């Protein structure tokens, strides 16, 4: 959600910006909250609203 | 005799399992506005799941 701003990158001669954010599609209500899973120690997803 | 890797594998093709799955608090929220509150009345249709790849 928050857009992390990652590194730079070159182009046309400029120095510019990379950003990652999920897809417009992924963050337009709450329970699209739950639509987003993180791996745990042992290998496999949980979804975040668990 | 009793080798645990195997030399081959067999498959049916048809029809396929789908094992799919959702968290338990989805499950039970929707087990107490199931009763709890507005029925939701599942019906008959309830047995009928698509899927997208």
């Amino acid at each position: 959600w928050g857009s992390s701003y990652v590194n730079d990158f070159i182009d046309r001669g400029r120095v510019k910006r990379v950003y990652l954010q999920g897809r417009p599609d992924a963050r337009m209500n709450p329970d699209d909250l739950s639509k987003w899973y993180v791996r745990n120690d042992k290998g496999e997803m949980v979804p975040f609203n668990a | 005799n009793g080798q645990a890797n195997a030399m081959a594998t067999v498959q049916q093709l048809d029809p396929i399992y789908v094992d799919v799955t959702q968290p338990s608090t989805a499950l039970l929220r929707l087990r107490r506005e199931l009763a709890s509150g507005q029925l939701e009345r599942a019906g008959d249709n309830a047995a009928k799941v698509s899927l997208k790849l």
